[PDB]
């Protein structure tokens, strides 16, 4: 029941689209090998050259909780 | 920071989304304020500006004087006026055949200022706003939530500047240009704009509805907004009668700008909300009378509230008329003596006969000297009240009922040297004198009959209230039938 369209953390900004949810990673992780995980499932694992990672949205979940669930993990 | 990064990447939709979610770091504010100065190259920038301003105005923890003066180059007085003065949002439609983005119901946010008029949108012509400033005699700051061409917004901005209350601007949109001396100027594409506005569930005001800003101000900030209620016995003469009432309202100097269509558009009313039909009424049927009186109550309460747009009930004048005197008595009893109104009498012209706009509670006052009525009293415990103010003389049947129903007392009231039937004129004194006679001779239980016009009975009901234990008898044709509703029942308590 939340109408919030966007939220922010120290690593990324979540934006709510029409049929997707976009993770805008901070530019500091650019051109670096990262591993972006939603909960304990891998959604990205490689060299981050594009700061935008799109994931499907189904149930209009609270964006704060989703931001609490997403995590960025650099390697090195 | 995130805002510097997003702005570098021209991610204005994400910035607007962050602003609408009210999730904004204070350290970001400066950058946000800078967005207000960027060129309106596309709709994303303009909508971001609009939402930034609305956030600054609604969550004033982000409203910062240092940024208002240093970043926006605003002088101190204008910045402080933006901080303190409240804003208004008005709706205006724009139809562009070439571009569907420009065809929309846009919003304009307006803050009144003292000695400066400006906007943060680069596509707006300054002289177009200066025209509004000259016409309304008010400086203002204005911002828009969409990029468009033309000056069809002048009427909406003038309405936002003139309206004292912001409620009426939520359901009403405006389109049209404004002249320097306050003239509303016609604009193009009225049909598509009306379609857009009704698609957004709002009513549209066109330049053909109102002539100038003064007429608009009559509707926006009325001192005595006139609404209509006419009870009729002929349904197929409903609309015509309404038009007659409209004409009867236009004859008043205070309501020279009144138009039925303008009232219906401004305050979201239909024809059915202003009249009541009783095809065949049985005054001995309690349930039918209960239903009719509840319908009357509902319609009058709607006319006095107008879906919450009206705050002061005394700022609305109910132009009321009826077609049955017996029913008009109960109409007046229910209406009370606190609501500003005007009671009319239909003699093919709906002549105004009683005026209670300024001071409504002045019917309850009595007179020490009778000047228009003649009274024949005999004060006993069961009082029989007879009123003779029409062509037909009900005195004979009145006394026949008096002894037939075992009524001891007698109290006949009629006109003084007017030979029965009464002429058109000011009837407040007649009603006041009748109420004086009734209240000064009040008894434990009394009965009343009458042959009088609808306006006299309605005003008498407004004067009496529900405090007197009177039983009413309706005269159909040579015979009287008891109305099973006493005038002092709790169901008739006036809520106005």
């Amino acid at each position: 029941s939340t109408s919030q369209k966007a939220t922010y953390t120290d690593d990324f900004v979540l934006y709510r689209g029409d049929d997707f949810i976009e993770i805008i990673i901070d530019e500091k992780y650019l051109n670096k090998k990262v591993k972006i995980l939603l909960d304990n499932d891998t959604i990205f694992n490689g060299i981050l050259k594009d700061t935008s990672i799109f994931i499907p949205v189904k149930e209009q979940i609270d964006l704060e909780e989703l931001a609490k669930h997403i995590s960025i993990l650099p390697e090195g | 920071g995130h805002i510097k990064q997003l702005l570098k990447n021209k991610r204005f939709e994400v910035i607007k989304a962050l602003v609408e979610s009210k999730k904004i770091k204070q350290e970001w504010l400066e950058d946000l304020y800078s967005i207000l100065l960027k060129q309106d190259t596309d709709v994303e920038i303009t909508q971001a500006k609009y939402e930034i301003i609305k956030l600054l105005l609604t969550e004033k923890k982000y409203l910062n004087f240092e940024l208002l003066t240093k970043t926006l180059n605003l002088d101190q007085q204008t910045a402080i006026e933006i901080m303190r003065n409240p804003f208004k949002e008005v709706y205006f439609p724009t139809y562009n055949i070439e571009n569907p983005e420009e065809s929309r119901l846009n919003k304009a946010l307006i803050i009144p200022l003292s000695n400066q008029t400006f906007t943060l949108n680069t596509f707006v012509n300054s002289q177009d706003l200066e025209t509004i400033k000259e016409a309304t005699n008010k400086n203002f700051f204005v911002i828009f939530d969409n990029i468009f061409s033309g000056k069809s917004y002048q009427l909406a901005v003038a309405a936002g500047l003139i309206a004292k209350e912001k409620e009426i601007l939520d359901n009403v949109a405006f389109t049209g240009e404004v002249s320097s001396n306050g003239f509303i100027i016609p604009v193009n594409h009225l049909e598509e704009k009306k379609e857009i506005t009704e698609k957004a569930k709002k009513v549209l005001i066109t330049p053909e509805d109102i002539e100038n800003l003064e007429e608009l101000s009559f509707w926006l900030n009325p001192e005595h907004l006139p609404v209509i209620f006419i009870h009729i016995n002929k349904p197929e003469l409903a609309l015509q009668s309404l038009k007659q009432m409209e004409d009867a309202i236009k004859k008043d100097e205070r309501f020279k700008y009144f138009k039925l269509e303008n009232l219906k558009k401004f305050y979201r009313l239909e024809d059915q909300d202003m009249y009541l039909i009783t095809p065949s009424v049985d005054f001995s049927n309690r349930e039918e009378l209960i239903k009719i009186l509840n319908e009357f109550r509902e319609k009058v309460s709607k006319l006095l509230t107008l879906e919450g747009v009206i705050k002061d009930h005394n700022k609305v004048v109910l132009n009321i008329s009826a077609g049955i005197s017996t029913l008009a008595l109960y109409f007046g009893v229910i209406l009370g003596n606190r609501q500003a109104s005007i009671i009319y009498h239909y003699q093919k012209e709906y002549h105004k006969v009683i005026d209670l706009t300024d001071n409504p509670r002045k019917i309850k006052e009595k007179k020490s000297e009778f000047e228009k009525i003649s009274v024949n009293k005999n004060i006993q415990d069961p009082l029989m009240i007879i009123i003779y103010l029409a062509s037909h003389n009900p005195i004979e049947k009145g006394l026949e009922l008096k002894e037939k129903l075992r009524a001891k007392g007698e109290l006949i009231i009629q006109s003084k040297e007017h030979q029965g039937n009464l002429e058109i004129g000011d009837w407040s004194d007649i009603v006041s004198e009748i109420y004086t006679a009734i209240d000064d001779n009040k008894q434990k239980e009394n009965y009343m009959v009458f042959s009088a016009p609808v306006a006299i009975m309605l005003a008498l009901g407004m004067a009496l209230g529900y405090f007197l234990p009177i039983k009413v008898f309706h005269y159909n044709r040579d015979e009287y039938i008891e109305v099973p509703i006493k005038l002092n029942e709790e169901i008739l308590r006036s809520p106005f």
